[PDB]
């Protein structure tokens, strides 16, 4: 898994790999396009809805390619347009992959004319001289998109910020500024000088971490934008549609096949039609799009910091770490700012989550009337300040806890990230003794001083991912309407059904944090497809414990004993058929494999919370008196 | 050959990374317990009658306590295969 | 937690501690007795039902102390008898604790006469000479119990094995044989000679492991016995009673307190009466009693083996391990039987659980019709052999998987136990290299050879407990009627609603393995008391990960950084108020603490499965056609 490491590639192979990946992306987008076909223009009843196309259908309908109708002409035209666009994507992707071949093997030669080409001039020597012309290159992409819309899809550029004609107008406005910004940087490159020397690890890490925040920004922008009246024709026109998915509860069949089955439906094993407006499909698609960019955005951030540490450690081993003028290094090359900076962030993280966790248990205590308490004794009055109540619809206590859980969750993960940034080579305790860090992946140093597990910077990356689950999962509850304000809600035990009315919620949330699991899984158990995902997700997750506990030496015991059984068992039952000697993962591989099973297993199940319906009512739930 | 390697006793912590690189035909590196292995009581050592001067033990840059030295053939003593140039530092504030 | 270790105590202190513990047991039993009072003989409306007395109520009713009635005379007499017995218990417990004082401090002197007493003669020198007179001592306990019943409680000894008079008859029969067996061992002591030298660790470990299997035996005996027609007057007379517990759903109160509350019940915040025959109370108490002895029995077994290893390691360090003629040592002092014995047990464990797990997934696949399969393709025909169908009521596939899961679960834990027994000092791999084990609690040896975690015998004990959870939990499902045969059942997805029809189950189980959680928690969420236990159990459990992952060195990082923040924060916010320097558990303490949170957290929740009702119907569930 280090075959494509950065210190082994030169500059051209990056361009070739990027071009090849763009071609692959074009292929898969075309695949999606023909996966979204309904009728096959020649007429061949096509495919049923799947989650891959339903995610992009609003964008197509906005562009006048697909449509929301079931007629003769409409589906015939939509299928033809989709086939044309898929073929165009296939062609451009093939060309791009061929260009990837051309740039990967140092062979920039024209096929028609016997010409050659030097990657140096054709220009730029360093990356700051390359920032410039790229902005000119992007100005062409914006210019082309405005041309493609206007010439092919109609939609003349008009500055009306309620219809899509504004998008065409904006692409021309942006091409003006990116071009104008492009020339100036071509004549005046900017200067963070250290990113040019080890430019394929340092500059890469900064970009990856910067892209991470960008993805989170578009994650939040989409959630707000898609719920506007302007976006209504493309998103909650989904509600008054009927969807046929794969894995739907099908037309059941008895053992008489005779066999009085189902509703009156001619196909046997037919897929039942599922209404998309009792099913909250308009919000389900919005949640799916938003969550994808949020979790991917966070992961890019962790990776960008981790690779910065790999570079940061390297310049401390040869000697250049002492040797930087970039202020991005001198602000932390002191070992007394690091403690102050890490101290002030680990205390703020202490002050914040203790505050919300005190509120959450106190609300939970007040419902169940533990220790003789009423719900009137809870924090049912802690609304956000009136200057902050514009960012919320129906401001209440549920918003107050959310705005702070995100802070508490974020700073909890920042502790690991800072400890990657600063203590890559030495820590105050490791320099307190006489000790090193030399490999950024060494698992431990032994049982000395009570234990030295997980001090390397790769391990610190694992804990940031593990601590980031709480922050990421809090988003899934909030966007699905889960009342994170108390840990039980709608429970018919003592007072959970009272929150409604003493707080004037004016909505109705699904449940509490625990009661979230009992509800929602009413629909998960109804679908066989969703049911298998539930079983697989839980199976993958707990296997993490096999490699995350302090047991690697114990597993090295049995592998030796095993090897001798399959060795003594090919001895007197069957004849000589055995030479295999069992391998056990090392501690470094154990944590790498463990973190993927833990992180992968939990989020394959989060998909079920989002892709099973919305189910948030608007009934104030009258008192349980 | 020349340039022996000589694990330091008092600095070793017993991480064992030095022991990994020594070729299996050459078990020149070993362990010594003499006590409970949690407060530093399993420090390792090098057998000089089996070592063949691979430099895998020194050139790998793995020892975190500076316990491997690699004394030079004539009289010189190393501690790590290259050391940064020991500058000295202050604080700045652009006014 | 080694203040009372065995190598520091002499022989008398054991007797003193045992006497003191017996006195404490008498005190707590009296406490239970007066916890089970209803009316207080002078008349003071007493206590409500709690799980501690409801566990012992059938035994009292069998002995004619308590009763199943609500009248004037009955409760008055029962309260008086319970008070008398509690006072008697208090008196005897005080006497026993005083005798514990007398034996703990080497002071066997008569208070009335100025006499002394030698622990040697008053006799026995070694423990085999003590086995003898103990059997004579126990013959007196059996003799006394027959006297206590006959003289006080009536119940003349009559050999009728359908009423309790047989118990009185048996205690006299046993006193004959234990006395007769006592004399012979007084004249002919038996001989496993090694248990006399280090007699307070070796002999203790054998007894503890032997008691473990005894507890499991009475665990299974009680489950069968309590469901007989002879035991009907004391166990399923519980069904046609009405119970008032603590933590019941109480008489709710509105905010008008006015306040139209509830049913017509004069107390406000009154405890609602709960019928004990819709609630499966007759089986709930039986399940509670049985499971307590099973899990305690298993734990004694693990401890008995673990302490045998502590002794076994010690005799290998000084040198006596080579020095035993007890056959219980020579049968494994060879290092070629150990591999064969461990090989043949790790292969049988391989052959068994792979068989059941293949059956369970195949049944689960067949319901949901994954890969185009029917339920007719499942193992709905694999009943136990007709010579084995007497031990089951309604033999079916659910019994076949249970009888093998227990074997698969048991042998899975035996691997750790054997590796405690044999590889305490050296293992084939550890002797393959040049290496030792010297402390039975050392956590690891460092990252050498890829990692050496959890090889000591204390760590092997932790894995036996962790692997034993699967075997122990399988009992909870089975005795609660959970259909462990397939992992989904009663689910309205594809074919899980059938099952009974195609198999002629003649009963109706609650659910499948996964669907077990969604059901059952209908009642858990109804009670506020059970709800708090649910939240606490899950909070304790996941904290195990903080100390079970390879992170002890990482936690040693922050403790140093923390110490400097509470150090730099008492600097310029408040004045000098800080000298505290944070301690982090060592790896050995981390695993000890981690295993208790994991094991303790999971079984506080298993209590909810048992103590929430039975809910097993007898309706064959007609086909879902
Ligand atoms: C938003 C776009 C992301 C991006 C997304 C990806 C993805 C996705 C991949 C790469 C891959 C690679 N990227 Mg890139 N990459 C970006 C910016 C960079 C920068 C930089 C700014 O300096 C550099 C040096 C690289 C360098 C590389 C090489 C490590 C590798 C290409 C060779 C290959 O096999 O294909 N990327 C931007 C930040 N890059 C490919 C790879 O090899 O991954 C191992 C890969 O799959
Ligand atoms: C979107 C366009 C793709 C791309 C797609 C292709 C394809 C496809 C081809 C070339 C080929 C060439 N490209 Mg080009 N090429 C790109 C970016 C570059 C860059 C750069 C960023 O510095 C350089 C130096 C080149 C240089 C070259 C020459 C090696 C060569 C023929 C000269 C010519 O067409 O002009 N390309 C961009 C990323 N380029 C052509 C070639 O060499 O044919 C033998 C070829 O087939
Ligand atoms: C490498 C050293 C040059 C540099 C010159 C360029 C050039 C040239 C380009 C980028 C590119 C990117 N740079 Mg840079 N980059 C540097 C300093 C920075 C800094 C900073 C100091 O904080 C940041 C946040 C960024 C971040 C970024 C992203 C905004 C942008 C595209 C992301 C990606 O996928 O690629 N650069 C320094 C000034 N950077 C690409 C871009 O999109 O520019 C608009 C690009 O073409
Ligand atoms: C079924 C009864 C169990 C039993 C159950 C307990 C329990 C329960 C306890 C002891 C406790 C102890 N047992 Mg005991 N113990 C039994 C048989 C033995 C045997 C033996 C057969 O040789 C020995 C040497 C001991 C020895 C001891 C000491 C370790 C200790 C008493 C001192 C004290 O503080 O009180 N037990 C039998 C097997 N024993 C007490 C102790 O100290 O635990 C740390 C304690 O709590
Ligand atoms: C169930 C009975 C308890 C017990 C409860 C008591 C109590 C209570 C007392 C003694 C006291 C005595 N017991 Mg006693 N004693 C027990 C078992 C023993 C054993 C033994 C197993 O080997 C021995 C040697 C003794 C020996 C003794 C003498 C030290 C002493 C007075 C002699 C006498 O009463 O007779 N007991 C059993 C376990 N024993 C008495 C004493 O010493 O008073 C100063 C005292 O108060
Ligand atoms: C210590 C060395 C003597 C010995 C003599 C005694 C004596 C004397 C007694 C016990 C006691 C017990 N012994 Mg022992 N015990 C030995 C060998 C054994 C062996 C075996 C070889 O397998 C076993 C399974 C046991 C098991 C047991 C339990 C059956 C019994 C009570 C359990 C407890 O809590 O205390 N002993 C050898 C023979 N054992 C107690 C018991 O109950 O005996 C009936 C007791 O009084
Ligand atoms: C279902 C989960 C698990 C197993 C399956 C298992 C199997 C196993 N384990 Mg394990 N294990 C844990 C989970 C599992 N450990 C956890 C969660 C912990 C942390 C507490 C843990 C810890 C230890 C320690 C410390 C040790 C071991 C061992 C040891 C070996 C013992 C050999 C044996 O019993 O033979 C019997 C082994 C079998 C019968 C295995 C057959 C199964 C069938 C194919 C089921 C399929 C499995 C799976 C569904 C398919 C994989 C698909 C996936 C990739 C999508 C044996 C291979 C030991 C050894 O490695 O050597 C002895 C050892 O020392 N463990
Ligand atoms: C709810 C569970 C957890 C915490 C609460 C917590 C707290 C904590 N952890 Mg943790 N942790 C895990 C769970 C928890 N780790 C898990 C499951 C893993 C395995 C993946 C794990 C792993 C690491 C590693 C590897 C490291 C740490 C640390 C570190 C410290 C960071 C300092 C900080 O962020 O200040 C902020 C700390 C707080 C705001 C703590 C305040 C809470 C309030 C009082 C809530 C009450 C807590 C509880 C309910 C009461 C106890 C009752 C119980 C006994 C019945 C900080 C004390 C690090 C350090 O030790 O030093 C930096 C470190 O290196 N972890
Ligand atoms: C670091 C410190 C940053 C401090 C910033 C505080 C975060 C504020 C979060 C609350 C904002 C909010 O809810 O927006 C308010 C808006 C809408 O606001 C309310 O939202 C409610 C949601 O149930 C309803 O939609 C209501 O209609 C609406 O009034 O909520 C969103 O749609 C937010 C989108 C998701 C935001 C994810 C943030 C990404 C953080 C993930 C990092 C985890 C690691
Ligand atoms: C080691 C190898 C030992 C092999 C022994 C095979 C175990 C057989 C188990 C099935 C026996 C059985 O179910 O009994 C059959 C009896 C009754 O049998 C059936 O039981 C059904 C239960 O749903 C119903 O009650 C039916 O009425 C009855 O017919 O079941 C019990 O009551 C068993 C009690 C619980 C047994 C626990 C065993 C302890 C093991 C725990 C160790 C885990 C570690
Ligand atoms: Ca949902
Ligand atoms: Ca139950």
């Amino acid at each position: 898994y280090q075959i494509f490491d950065t210190e082994k590639l030169d500059d051209e192979q990056v361009v070739g790999g990027h071009l090849a990946l763009l071609g692959v992306l074009g292929f898969i987008m075309g695949i999606y396009y023909i996966s979204g076909i309904q009728v096959f223009p020649w007429g061949a009843p096509g495919f049923h809805d799947n989650w891959f196309y339903l995610t992009i259908k609003p964008r197509m309908v906005s562009l006048g390619i697909d449509t929301y109708s079931t007629k003769t002409a409409d589906l015939e035209a939509a299928g033809a347009r989709l086939l044309g666009w898929a073929a165009f994507h296939f062609l451009v992707g093939s060309v791009l992959i061929f260009g990837g071949w051309r740039h990967w093997t140092h062979n920039l030669t024209n096929p028609f004319t016997g010409r050659c080409g030097n990657f140096r001039d054709f220009s730029a020597k360093s990356y700051k001289e390359a920032l410039g012309p790229h902005a000119v290159y992007m100005s062409l992409l914006f210019l082309g998109w405005g041309i493609v819309m206007w010439a092919i899809l109609g939609f003349a550029p008009i500055p009306d910020f309620q219809t899509i004609n504004s998008e065409t107008f904006m692409s021309f406005v942006f091409a003006v500024i990116f071009f104008a910004l492009g020339i100036y940087w071509w004549n005046n490159p900017p200067n963070a000088a250290i990113h040019l020397n080890d430019d394929m690890k340092a500059a890469f890490s900064v970009h990856l971490t910067a892209i991470g925040y960008i993805n989170i920004a578009l994650g939040c922008i989409a959630f707000v934008a898609f719920q506007q009246p302007s976006f209504a024709p493309y998103y909650k026109e989904l509600d008054k549609l009927v969807f046929y998915l794969y894995g739907e509860p099908f037309n059941r069949v008895s053992f008489n096949f005779s066999g009085a089955k189902e509703f009156a439906d001619f196909p046997a094993y037919a897929i039942l039609p599922k209404s998309g407006e009792a099913f909250g499909m308009a919000r389900v698609v919005t949640n799916l799009i938003v969550f994808n960019h949020i979790i991917c955005g966070v992961l890019y951030v962790f990776a960008g910091v981790y690779h910065g540490g790999q570079y940061l450690l390297k310049i401390q081993l040869n000697g250049m770490y002492n040797q930087i003028k970039s202020i991005w290094i001198t602000k932390g090359r002191d070992q007394e700012v690091q403690v102050k900076i890490l101290g002030t962030v680990m205390a703020l993280c202490f002050a914040t989550m203790l505050s919300v966790y005190a509120v959450i248990v106190w609300n939970t205590i007040c419902e169940l009337n533990i220790f003789g308490t009423n719900i009137t004794m809870s924090f049912y009055w802690l609304k956000p300040l009136p200057i902050f109540q514009w960012m919320f619809a129906d401001p209440s206590i549920n918003d107050w806890v959310m705005a702070h859980v995100i802070t508490a969750g974020s700073l909890f993960s920042l502790i690991a990230l800072v400890r990657i940034a600063f203590f890559a080579h030495t820590s105050p305790l490791w320099d307190d003794l006489g000790l090193k860090k030399n490999s950024y992946s060494f698992p431990c140093l032994g049982p000395v001083y009570g234990g030295t597990c997980g001090v390397s910077i790769q391990d610190q990356l694992w804990f940031a991912m593990l601590w980031g689950i709480k922050g990421l999962s809090a988003v899934c509850w909030y966007i699905d309407g889960a009342w994170i304000a108390s840990m039980m809600y709608g429970v018919p035990a003592a007072d959970a059904k009272a929150w409604d009315s003493i707080a004037h919620l004016h909505h109705h949330y699904t449940s509490g944090i625990f009661y979230y699991f009992w509800t929602e899984t009413v629909t998960i158990f109804s679908s066989s497809h969703l049911s298998t995902i539930l079983m697989i997700g839980h199976l993958v997750w707990f296997i993490s414990f096999a490699v995350w506990f302090e047991d690697r030496g114990s597993r090295l015991e049995g592998a030796d004993i095993q090897t001798r059984t399959i060795r003594w068992l090919g001895k007197k039952f069957l004849n000589r058929d055995v030479n295999f000697r069992f391998p056990v993962l090392t501690i470094s591989d154990s944590k790498l494999a463990g973190t993927f099973l833990y992180f992968g297993g939990t989020f394959m199940l989060v998909f079920l919370f989002l892709a099973n319906g919305f189910y948030q009512t608007n009934s104030p739930l009258p008192p349980p008196v | 050959a020349k340039k022996h390697y000589f694990i330091i006793e008092n600095l070793c912590v017993g991480c064992g990374l030095c022991l990994d690189k020594c070729p299996p035909k050459v078990n020149a590196i070993g362990y010594k317990f003499y006590g409970d292995v949690q407060e530093g009581g399993f420090r390792c050592y090098i057998d000089q009658a089996a070592c063949i001067s691979c430099s895998a033990c020194f050139s790998g840059d793995e020892c975190p306590s500076g316990a491997l030295i690699e004394v030079l053939p004539d009289g010189e003593v190393l501690d790590f295969s290259y050391t940064p140039p020991e500058r000295l530092d202050f604080d700045l504030r652009f006014l």
